[PDB]
């Protein structure tokens, strides 16, 4: 069963990072992907 | 500036490093496509901003050192890519006592073995 | 405002390196979470 | 303050605050050993500021 | 543009070399400051091209 529901949004998937004096993270992989956008030239 | 060539404005042309973008006609419109870089998969590693040698300071220059766990090596930021640090990676300046975290290390000199 | 992936927590020391960040980034003591400079704009208007 | 420029690609990436300035200065033409030299001098201007 | 990465675009980030910027809130608006360089004391020299 469903139903309308209220609630307060969650702005966002809360992550910590820790922070260290002397360290690097670099990347060993990649990805290539394709974005799509439009936009209105004619009326 | 997308289509014509490589733009260098961050998210302008696409949500990532971008390399080419693509149109397609639309009514009253147009659409873009954009082929865009994203890396992944990080390891963490160990750093020191610059290494002593013969009580002199060497920086780097196009590149970042890293400790592997047997040896130091120099790396690009963006893909791990190790090479054997030698005299024409680095440029000497100052002096060791002036900077923070200098480390003791060896460079290879690549006219040694030759004499 | 909008645009930031993860929301990442605020760090505990505010001095890095020499550099003062305590002005900007808030502190939990005060009532308010907003930060000194942002508390001081929201004043003037 | 920890991640730079790093987080607009990618979730984030871990590098001290003084190895960012290493890099920002070398995008600016100015060589990266300007400032291990005098590294004190920029901090208390900073805060001056 | 500024506070995500380097901008190389002449006075649309600080009037200067541009670092960095921070953004601050503020009723029906936001505040940027911008962290700038800007070298002085020159001294005359003597060239061949
Ligand atoms: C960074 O600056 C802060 C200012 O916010 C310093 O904290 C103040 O220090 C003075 C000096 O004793 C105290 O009187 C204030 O009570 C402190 N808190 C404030 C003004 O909110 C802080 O000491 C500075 N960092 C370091 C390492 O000294
Ligand atoms: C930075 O390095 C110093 C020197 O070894 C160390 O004492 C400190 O724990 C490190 N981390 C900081 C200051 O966050
Ligand atoms: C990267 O991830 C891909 C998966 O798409 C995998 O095939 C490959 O072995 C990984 N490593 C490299 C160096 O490409
Ligand atoms: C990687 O980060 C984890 C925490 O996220 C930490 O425990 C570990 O020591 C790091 N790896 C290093 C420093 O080599
Ligand atoms: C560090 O890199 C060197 C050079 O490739 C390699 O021989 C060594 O095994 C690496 N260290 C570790 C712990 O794998
Ligand atoms: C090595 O580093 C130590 C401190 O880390 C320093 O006292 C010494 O002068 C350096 N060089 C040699 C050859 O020990
Ligand atoms: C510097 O400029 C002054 C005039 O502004 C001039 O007199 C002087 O010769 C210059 N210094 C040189 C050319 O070394």
């Amino acid at each position: 069963q469903k139903s309308i529901v209220a609630y307060t949004m969650s702005l966002g998937a809360d992550s910590s990072i820790a922070y260290s004096n002397n360290t690097i993270a670099i990347p060993t992989n990649f990805s290539i992907s394709i974005t799509t956008e439009v936009m209105p030239v004619s009326m | 500036e997308c289509v014509l060539g490589q733009s260098k404005r961050v998210d302008f042309c696409g949500k990532g490093y971008h390399l080419m973008s693509f149109p397609q006609a639309a009514p009253h419109g147009v659409v873009f496509l954009h082929v865009t870089y994203v890396p992944s998969q990080e390891r963490n590693f160990t750093t020191a901003p610059a290494i002593c040698h013969e009580g002199k300071a060497y920086f780097p220059r196009e590149g970042v050192f890293v400790f592997n766990g047997t040896s130091w090596f120099i790396t690009q930021r963006n893909f791990f890519s190790p090479q054997i640090i030698t005299t024409d990676n680095t440029f000497v300046s100052g002096n060791c006592d002036v900077v923070i975290g200098i480390i003791n290390n060896t460079v290879y000199d690549p006219l040694q073995p030759e004499l | 405002f909008a645009q930031v992936k993860q929301m990442y927590k605020t760090p505990t020391l505010k001095y890095f390196g020499g550099f003062n960040f305590s002005q900007i980034l808030p502190d939990p003591l005060k009532p308010t979470k907003r930060s000194f400079i942002e508390d001081l704009l929201f004043n003037k208007v | 303050a920890t991640a730079g420029w790093t987080f607009g690609a990618g979730a984030a990436l871990q590098i001290p605050f003084a190895m960012q300035m290493a890099y920002r200065f070398n995008g600016i033409g100015v060589t990266q050993n300007v400032l291990y030299e005098n590294q004190k001098q920029i901090a208390n201007q900073f805060n001056k500021a």
